[PDB]
């Protein structure tokens, strides 16, 4: 791949929005599976 | 020009600026031309005299009109029926319909009902018909009169007091906890025991009386005996009717605790004991400095005295005293912040522990009382951090101050701002966080997954105070414990009574949305200390403008080099507090009205239910409530609620009217003002008129207050139309 | 039971779930048995149900209006509704700040700083988004070893 | 209830203090 | 128009919740939030939010570190453009939300 | 000197001349030399005509007749207008090229106005100059 | 007139479902209020595989409006003697945009 | 600096302290008393308040007056063992 264009994938807003997005999943994720945690189970 | 004499510079401006700032800097008078401190300080003790005359006329004038145009009278036989009125309404713009819809008070002329309590404080205090009021009205006019030439002799050449005078400490602090509050407060017991409580039990006692009648069969033989205790025993009965012989007794001082059971009010003989045990406690206190004998202290030693020996502190508080007792702004702070905080004090204690008869009952005057109060408390404190600004910008003096307690707030200004700034972030995410996801799972209909915290340290606090409604047993909810059995003989019984009746608001149940709003309110309170202490702190420099202090406390600001500076004066971070100020406030007011609203028509479980998010605010409180106000008047008719609706859209108006000054700024209206004064120039028949004061715009500093004079002009009124309105069209 | 009721036996919570269940049964009644419309509506009603069951299991407690209360004062029966849910939080965040504040020295000690601040030199930054997991051990060390905390001589600071 | 003779005391104790304000206000003025 | 317009006809957007409106209730709710917020950058001045941000990097350089690109509060300009955007935003989302639950509640 | 009877840049007419307070109070002047005749824009609006020679322009205040003559040094070449200021009673002053050379450069006979012989950091602080007389200087 | 447009469904992630609504024909979604189905309707369209085709065409002509502002700019790119004729650019849009899209439209 | 000078109370002295211990200027009428004077009266001061306290602490609706006074001991024994420690190191 380009370094140039490698470059541009590490500029800061892309990186944000990826970042952003990946923890988004991640959470929506956590939800989908696991929904209505209104607590730690203890 | 000669208008502000006090600035030549104002006097020689060609414009109307000059008339703005005449206006506008007339009480400054440590900037007036020549100004002395010994002229300074003369001129504020008459202005002082002037204020109080008044203070006094304004009471007399409200006794006046309760006494002339009022209802005293037929309101002191049945208080929970009639309403009380403030005074006569005679405007000639009202049509037939209007006038009918003001004679509401059975007088048969339009009349406004009073909102202010003072129909059931003077009832309280012992007033019982219309010649007492007015007696009252014509000595407050004498006291006046009094003050006023008190104020013009003080000003005389041989009557100027002097600057040690003025600077005398420790006899003014004598004097004024001595007499001035502890003296004050025993002839307060002493009102109170020789004529409010007969004219609370039935029987009259006057100029003409007191000399007769006595306030206790037992007379003074009790008290010169130290048998004080008989002037506790026989109190009034649970049937007492207020203002009649009927379960009365003959007590005079007690201790009983809770409130009377008719009148739903704190006990007669409780409020005497009270004072006349303050009084003499600050009657004591006011023995504690020197003065011309050798007994006492002196201020100036206990302040260089206190110095911590570990040096955490630095020098202490060496030199506070010539840096508080020449700087009039640095006790002007302390006096604005005292007096906020006891005002608050006021509203919040005024309303859980009712005090007048029969005012609990009178739901618009106890809300409209609160929120003038709290109101009232937000200036003060505004006030007082805009004038620790000023002190600091004006009489604040390092060399004096090397290294004590003030230096070293300056010294470490950069981590006080920094943590409560994070405070502030702190609270404003997480509350205002909880409150969104409360809002999005009950729109989507799942109200089981909000997160609602249960107040517990308040709810401990209560059952410590002894409210048994949670279960705690701690302190006074416990019967066992060594609290309840030290007070179980004296005032525990009725306090308890009190606590754990729900008919009263003493300690109100507190749920999650209590707590939500409480954070809030800590939000607010945060905020608005951060822009205020800000402001305090780096109104001498920052790293932008490094010599504020050249340019005082109120100049514009630096111009757009350094990338921008507006509102980079201590000025403009008080307008900036005043904003938060007032939605603080405001967000104290909505949860007091709306809890007291609720718990009023008896469905409580709508505030507890509904919040616990905005909606339910926006819905059930604001939305709900606004029906009667915004129908006091309509196309099929009107009522006497139409004035309050008027007024409510007069507070819009305004606050969208201020919002003009704060968006707009001067370039734009002052290139078009050039415009109007050329056409009116060029204009035939119109030329024949010249101003004399050149039309310019605002200055910067103008147009930020007149917008926020605006936008506090609309928040008040609005919210006292709101408040007073609903109230009244609820119950 | 602290001042409110368990949540497993609370009327109030009986009559929520009721609500919520025939509401969406209600939705239900005008769609044909089988279509994507039951289905969705069946699969919120299960949802619905287990939500409920596993709220009262819990050992949540419920207030008059039948929603769950949280106790946050420390109370070690009710830690899962406060203080582990924070203990999470914090160990994420405390991650976070310590590798954005590794990545800023990185940068600082760089030809260009504010081209890595800009645009980011990304295997350093994983290097330290990986180094984040032991945090607090590692930002204790570096207080103690005087490389966390600035002297005051050092910082700039506005005049008095 | 209240007599048109008390009105009239009232606003003769308010012309008295309204001369004294005046003279205030002059002083101060000064 | 208070009364029969803004409170008579708001009453479909406050009362959404629970219903395929309620995402109108909360854009309502969320666009009041951004045209309130609006208001903290035009009623406000540049010097402020950089002492403000003076006191903040203290706070950064206390521990060893802050940016290479030193922060900065919003140019004049620029904050005039945010306030104005976000004023937009908020009023024309209330808007939005407003008359679209209404309307969709009464056809 | 100012010589009254200098044209001027045939200008068509404006709203954003000067008015009566030019005849009240004061009424500036720019005087300059063009080398042909170009088109300038006027500091109170529009377009004008500088003729071939000298050109007087009447303005009511100093800062259009400054910023006339900043367009005229660096747009065009010109750099002999000078400033005037005139009162009604007819007592025509001379402003800039004060000294016949332009501020920007130094040149001997200048007296040193407003000058301070310490860093703004060493100004005094209004406690120490207030009931005084001192300066913050 | 008995069924509520709709062309957008919201998944089932934190109870965001209820948005989708009964908007009727066996169908729930979000109710959409910008007039495609009558745009359709008016055009002809009676099945979704002619919407699908609408959709194809709008995606080619969106790559050859990509491809085309690329090739005008790193491949051949006109002139200022190009761009500066009103005349033509007039002519031709008067005549072949708007008065043969409304022929076409027309037809 | 043109302030006028701040009046003071008579004989107002210098106590501000960067030593080990005030100047015992600090306590007044009692600057001359010892240190074992000011231990003793400090003993005798809190048991005193600590009886007539316990004395009082179920308050009756009668209290005794010299309890009263009495129970004022307990918190005077405070003043009364911070002003040994400072007699005690001035050198008394
Ligand atoms: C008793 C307390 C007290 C005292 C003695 C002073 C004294 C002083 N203050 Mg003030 N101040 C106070 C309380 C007090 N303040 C409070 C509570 C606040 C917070 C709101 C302030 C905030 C404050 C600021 C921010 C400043 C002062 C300043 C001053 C000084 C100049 C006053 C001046 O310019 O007059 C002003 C003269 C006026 C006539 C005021 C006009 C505007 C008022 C608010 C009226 C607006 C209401 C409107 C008329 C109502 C319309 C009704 C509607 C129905 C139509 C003076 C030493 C100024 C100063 O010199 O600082 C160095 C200054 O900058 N004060
Ligand atoms: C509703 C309006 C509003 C809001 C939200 C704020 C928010 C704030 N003000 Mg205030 N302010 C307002 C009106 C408002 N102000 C007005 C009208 C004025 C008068 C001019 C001021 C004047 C003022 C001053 C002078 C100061 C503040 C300060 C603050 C902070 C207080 C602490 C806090 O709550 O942090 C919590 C933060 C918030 C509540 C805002 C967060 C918003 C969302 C929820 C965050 C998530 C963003 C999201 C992911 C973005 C997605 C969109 C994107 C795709 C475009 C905060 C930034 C103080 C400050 O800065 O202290 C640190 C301060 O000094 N304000
Ligand atoms: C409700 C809020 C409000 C109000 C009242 C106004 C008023 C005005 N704006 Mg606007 N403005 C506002 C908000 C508001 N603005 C905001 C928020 C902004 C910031 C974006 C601006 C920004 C702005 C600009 C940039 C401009 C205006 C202009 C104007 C003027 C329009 C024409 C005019 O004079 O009408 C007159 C009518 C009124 C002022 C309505 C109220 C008057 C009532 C009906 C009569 C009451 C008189 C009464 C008898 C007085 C008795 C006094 C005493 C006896 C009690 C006017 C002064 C323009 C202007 O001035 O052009 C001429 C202009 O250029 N405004
Ligand atoms: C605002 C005041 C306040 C504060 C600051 C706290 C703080 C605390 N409360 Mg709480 N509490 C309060 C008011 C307050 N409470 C009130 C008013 C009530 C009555 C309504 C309670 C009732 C209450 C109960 C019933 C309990 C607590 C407990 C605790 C502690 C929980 C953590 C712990 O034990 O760590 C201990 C752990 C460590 C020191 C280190 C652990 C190391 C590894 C990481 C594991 C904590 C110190 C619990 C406790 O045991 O406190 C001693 C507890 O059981 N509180
Ligand atoms: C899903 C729930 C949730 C969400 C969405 C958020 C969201 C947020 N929290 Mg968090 N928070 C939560 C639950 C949640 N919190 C809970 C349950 C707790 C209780 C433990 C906290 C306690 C908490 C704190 C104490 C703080 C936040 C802060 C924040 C905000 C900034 C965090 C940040 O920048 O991290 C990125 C990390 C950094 C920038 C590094 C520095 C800050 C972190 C938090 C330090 C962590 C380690 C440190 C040693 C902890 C000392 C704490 C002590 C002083 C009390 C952000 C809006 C911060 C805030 O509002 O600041 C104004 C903040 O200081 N939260
Ligand atoms: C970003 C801004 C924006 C957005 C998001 C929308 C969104 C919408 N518009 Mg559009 N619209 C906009 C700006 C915008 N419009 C502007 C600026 C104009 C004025 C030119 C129009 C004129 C317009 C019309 C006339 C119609 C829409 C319609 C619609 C809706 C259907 C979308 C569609 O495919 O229609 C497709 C559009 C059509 C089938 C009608 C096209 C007819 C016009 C006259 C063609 C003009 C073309 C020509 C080259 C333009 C230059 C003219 C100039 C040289 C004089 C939708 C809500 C339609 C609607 O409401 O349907 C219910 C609709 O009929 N819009
Ligand atoms: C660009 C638009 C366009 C196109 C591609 C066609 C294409 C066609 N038309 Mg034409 N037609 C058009 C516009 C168009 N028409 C217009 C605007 C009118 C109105 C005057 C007509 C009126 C018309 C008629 C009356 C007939 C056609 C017919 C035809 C067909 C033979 C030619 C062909 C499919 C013939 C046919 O077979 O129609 C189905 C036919 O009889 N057209
Ligand atoms: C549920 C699972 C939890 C239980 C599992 C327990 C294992 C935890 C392991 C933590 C760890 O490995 O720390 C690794 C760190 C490395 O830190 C690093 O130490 C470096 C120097 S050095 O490594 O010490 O040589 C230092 O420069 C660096 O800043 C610092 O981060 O070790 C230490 O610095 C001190 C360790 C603490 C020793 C006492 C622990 C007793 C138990
Ligand atoms: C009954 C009424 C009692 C009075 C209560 C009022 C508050 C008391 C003040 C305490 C403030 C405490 C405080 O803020 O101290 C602050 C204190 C201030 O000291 P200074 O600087 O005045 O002087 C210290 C010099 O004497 C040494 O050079 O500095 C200290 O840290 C020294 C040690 C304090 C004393 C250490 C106490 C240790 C407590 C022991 C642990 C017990 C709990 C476990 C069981
Ligand atoms: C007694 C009691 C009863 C029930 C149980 C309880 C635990 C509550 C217990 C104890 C209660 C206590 C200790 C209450 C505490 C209350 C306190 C400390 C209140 C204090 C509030 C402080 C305020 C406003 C301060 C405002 C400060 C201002 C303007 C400062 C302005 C200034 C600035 C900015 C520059 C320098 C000059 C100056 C004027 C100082
Ligand atoms: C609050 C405020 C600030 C402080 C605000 C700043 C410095 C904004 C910085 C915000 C961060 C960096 C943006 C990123 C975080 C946001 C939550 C994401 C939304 C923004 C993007 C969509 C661009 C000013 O600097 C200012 C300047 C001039 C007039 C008014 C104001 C003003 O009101
Ligand atoms: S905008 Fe007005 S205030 Fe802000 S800098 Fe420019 S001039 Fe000063």
């Amino acid at each position: 791949m380009d370094s140039n264009f490698l470059k541009y994938l590490s500029t800061a807003p892309v990186l944000l929005t990826v970042w952003l997005s990946f923890t988004a999943g991640l959470v929506i994720e956590a939800n989908r599976f696991f929904p209505d945690m209104l607590y730690f189970p203890m | 020009t000669k208008f502000p004499k006090f600035s030549q510079a104002l006097a020689q401006d060609p414009a109307t600026r000059r008339i703005w700032y005449g206006l506008a800097t007339a009480h400054d008078f440590e900037s007036h031309d020549g100004m002395t401190e010994e002229n300074l300080y003369q001129k504020i003790f008459a202005s002082h005299f002037g204020h109080l005359a008044i203070i006094f006329l304004w009471t007399s004038g409200n006794l006046f009109h309760v006494a002339w145009q009022g209802n005293f009278e037929q309101w002191v036989l049945n208080p929970l029926k009639v309403k009380p009125v403030a005074h006569a309404i005679w405007d000639p713009h009202f049509g037939q319909p209007a006038v009918k819809a003001f004679t509401k008070g059975g007088v048969f002329y339009p009349v406004n009902i009073a909102t202010s309590g003072v129909y059931h404080w003077w009832y309280t205090i012992g007033m019982r018909t219309n010649n007492d009021l007015y007696a009252g009205s014509l000595f407050l006019l004498f006291l006046s009169g009094v003050f006023l030439f008190a104020g013009w002799l003080h000003l005389q050449p041989k009557f100027r007091p002097g600057l040690s005078w003025f600077k005398n400490n420790e006899s003014r602090l004598n004097h004024h906890l001595s007499g001035l509050f502890g003296f004050s407060s025993l002839a307060w017991a002493g009102h109170l025991i020789h004529i409010a409580i007969p004219e609370a039990r039935g029987q009259h006692v006057g100029w003409d009386n007191f000399t007769k009648t006595l306030p206790h069969p037992a007379g003074l033989t009790p008290f010169f005996t130290g048998n004080w205790s008989l002037y506790a025993d026989n109190p009034d009965t649970a049937n007492h009717i207020f203002g009649t012989s009927e379960g009365s007794g003959s007590a005079i001082l007690t201790f009983l605790g809770g409130f009377h059971p008719q009148t739903q009010a704190l006990w007669l003989t409780d409020i005497a004991h009270h004072h006349l045990a303050i009084g003499v406690v600050f009657i004591f206190a006011g023995h504690m400095y020197r003065t011309n004998w050798g007994i006492g202290h002196s201020l100036k030693e206990i302040l260089d005295a206190h110095r911590p020996p570990g040096g955490r502190l630095g020098a202490g508080h060496k030199g506070l005293f010539e840096t508080i007792t020449n700087s009039l702004h640095f006790q002007l702070g302390l006096a604005l912040a005292s007096i906020g905080v006891i005002t608050s004090l006021v509203a919040q204690h005024m309303y859980a522990l009712p005090a007048y008869a029969f005012i609990a009952k009178d739901y618009t005057t106890q809300a409209a009382l609160y929120t003038h109060h709290q109101y009232i408390a937000g200036f003060l404190m505004v006030g007082a951090f805009a004038h620790g600004a000023i002190f600091f910008v004006r009489d604040y003096d390092p060399e004096q101050n090397k290294n004590n307690v003030l230096a070293r707030m300056l010294e470490h200004k950069e981590a006080i701002i920094s943590h409560l700034s994070w405070v502030s972030l702190f609270l404003g995410f997480h509350t205002l966080g909880l409150y969104i996801h409360n809002d999005v799972v009950v729109a989507f209909g799942t109200p089981e997954k909000q997160i609602l915290v249960e107040p517990v340290f308040a709810q401990w606090i209560q059952a410590s105070s002894g409210k048994a409604l949670y279960g705690f047993d701690v302190l006074l909810s416990s019967s066992n414990s060594v609290a309840t059995n030290a007070s179980n003989n004296i005032w525990l019984p009725g306090w308890l009574d009190a606590i754990n009746s729900g008919k009263n608001s003493l300690f109100l149940p507190i749920g999650p949305g209590d707590f939500l709003v409480h954070h809030a309110i800590a939000l607010g309170l945060h905020t608005t200390a951060l822009i205020l202490v800000k402001g305090a702190l780096d109104a001498r420099g920052s790293k932008l403008m490094p010599d504020k202090k050249d340019f005082g406390y109120s100049f514009p600001c630096d111009g757009p080099g350094r990338g921008g500076t507006c509102d980079i004066s201590a000025w403009d971070a008080f307008y900036l507090s005043m904003f938060w100020m007032l939605n603080t406030i405001g967000w104290v007011t909505f949860y007091w009205h709306w809890k007291h609203v609720t718990i009023w028509q008896g469905n409580a479980g709508q505030f507890n239910e509904s919040s616990t998010y905005i909606m339910g605010w926006l819905r059930d409180y604001l939305w709900l409530n606004s029906s009667p106000l915004i129908n006091g008047y309509n196309p099929f008719g009107m009522n006497s609620l139409a004035v309050w609706a008027w007024m409510f859209l007069f507070g819009h108006l305004i606050w969208a009217t201020g919002f003009m000054f704060l968006i707009s700024w001067r370039g734009y209206w002052q290139e078009l003002i050039e415009t109007l004064a050329w056409a009116h120039e060029r204009t035939p028949l119109a030329n024949l008129v010249r101003w004399k004061d050149k039309p310019v715009a605002l200055s910067i500093v103008q147009a930020r207050l007149v917008g926020l004079i605006h936008f506090t002009v609309g928040y008040v009124f609005t919210y006292a139309a709101f408040v007073i309105a609903s109230t009244t069209g609820k119950f | 039971v602290a001042g409110l009721t368990p949540c497993k036996d609370s009327k109030d919570f009986q009559r929520r779930l009721d609500g919520s269940v025939k509401k969406l049964k209600t939705r239900l009644a005008k769609y044909e048995k089988g279509t994507p419309p039951a289905l969705a509506l069946e699969k919120q009603i299960e949802r619905t149900q287990a939500r409920f069951e596993r709220y009262g299991k819990a050992g949540l407690l419920c207030g008059t209006d039948g929603l769950p209360h949280l106790i946050t004062d420390g109370r070690w029966s009710h830690s899962g509704e406060f203080v582990i849910p924070g203990l999470f939080f914090l160990y994420i965040a405390g991650w976070i700040g310590w590798v954005g504040r590794s990545y800023v020295l990185f940068a600082r000690e760089s030809d260009k700083p504010t081209e890595k601040e800009i645009i980011l030199d990304v295997p350093a930054a994983l290097s330290f988004v990986s180094t984040g997991f032991i945090w607090p051990v590692s930002a204790f060390k570096e207080f103690t070893s005087g490389n966390l905390i600035a002297d005051e001589s050092e910082i700039t600071v506005s005049p008095r | 209830m209240i007599s048109d003779t008390q009105i009239f005391v009232a606003l003769i104790l308010a012309l008295v203090s309204l001369v004294l304000a005046i003279r205030l206000g002059t002083a101060l003025y000064q | 128009w208070l009364r029969d317009f803004l409170w008579a006809q708001a009453s479909q957007v406050i009362q959404s919740y629970g219903s395929s409106l309620s995402a109108y209730g909360l854009i309502f709710l969320g666009a009041h939030f951004i045209w309130a917020f609006s208001l903290m950058f035009l009623f406000s001045g540049r010097g402020y939010w950089q002492e403000l941000i003076e006191s903040v990097v203290w706070a950064h350089n206390k521990l060893n570190f802050a940016p290479a690109i030193q922060p900065r509060a919003l140019s004049i300009t620029q904050g005039r453009a945010v306030g104005l955007a976000h004023y937009l935003l908020g009023g024309i989302g209330t808007t939005w939300a407003f008359f679209l639950a209404r309307i969709i509640s009464v056809g | 000197t100012l010589n009254l009877q200098i044209p001027s840049p045939t200008f068509e007419g404006s709203t954003g001349g000067w008015l009566r307070a030019a005849e009240v109070e004061e009424k500036y002047a720019i005087t300059w030399t063009s080398g042909k005749e170009q088109v300038f824009e006027m500091p109170t609006g529009g377009a004008a005509i500088m003729r071939k020679g000298e050109n007087l322009l009447y303005l009511a205040r100093k800062e259009q007749c400054l910023a006339l003559g900043t367009q005229l040094k660096t747009g065009f070449k010109i750099t002999d207008y000078k400033i005037y200021r005139i009162f009604p009673s007819g007592e025509v002053q001379y402003l800039h090229p004060k000294d016949g050379v332009f501020p920007e450069k130094v040149n001997a006979g200048r007296i040193g106005v407003g000058n301070v012989s310490h860093s703004i950091g060493k100004n005094l602080n209004p406690s120490q100059i207030k009931f005084t007389n001192k300066s913050f200087n | 007139t008995a069924v509520k447009p709709s062309a957008q469904v919201v998944w089932p992630i934190v109870g965001q479902e209820v948005l989708n609504g009964d908007v009727g024909g066996g169908f729930q979604g979000v109710q959409i209020t910008s007039g495609f189905f009558q745009i359709w309707r008016a055009s002809g369209i009676t099945s979704e595989v002619e919407l699908y085709w609408c959709a194809l065409a709008g995606l080619l002509m969106s790559g050859l409006m990509i491809f085309a502002g690329w090739f005008h700019y790193h491949k051949a790119a006109p002139k200022l003697e190009w761009f500066q004729n009103a005349e033509s650019m007039l002519n031709h849009h008067l005549s072949g945009l708007l008065g043969l899209g409304c022929l076409s439209w027309a037809g | 600096a043109g302030y006028s000078p701040v009046p003071s109370p008579d004989n107002t002295k210098e106590t501000y302290w960067e030593t080990k211990a005030p100047s015992s200027q600090v306590l007044g009428i009692g600057k001359d008393v010892s240190s074992g004077n000011y231990i003793v009266a400090s003993v005798v001061a809190a048991v005193v308040g600590a009886a007539c306290t316990g004395q009082c602490i179920p308050l009756t609706v009668s209290p005794n007056p010299v309890f009263i006074l009495g129970s004022f001991l307990l918190p005077y024994s405070w003043a009364l063992h911070v002003a040994a420690w400072i007699q005690r190191n001035n050198g008394k």
